[PDB]
């Protein structure tokens, strides 16, 4: 009825209506960072998603 | 009129493993605790001849 990954987590599931196996992937997660020239110089900044 | 004869014996050659759960697992090594048949154990044999 279920699958589980080696991270102990429920990776996949059987649909009760269609008995079709479905794989889950979490909502996208992102690492965020900010770059600056130094406040005593300029305020334009660039952003980086890791 | 049947004849009866003392029990015979044989050996548990690594059988009696059964799925412990209804969960799909793959490419993995996993461990459990339950009732299972001990390997290499003296086990009884009967016949009807």
């Amino acid at each position: 009825q279920f699958g589980r990954d080696i991270a102990d987590t429920t990776d996949a599931v059987r649909d009760p209506q269609t008995l079709e196996i479905l794989d889950i992937t979490p909502c996208s997660f992102g690492g965020v960072s900010v770059i600056t020239p130094g406040t005593n110089t300029s305020n334009q900044v660039a952003v980086l998603y890791q | 009129t049947r004849t009866q004869l003392p029990p015979a014996y044989t050996n548990s050659f690594t059988r009696g493993v059964y799925y412990p759960d209804k969960v799909f697992r793959s490419s993995v090594l996993h461990s459990t605790q339950d009732l299972f048949l001990p390997f290499f154990s003296n086990v009884t044999w009967f016949h009807a001849i």
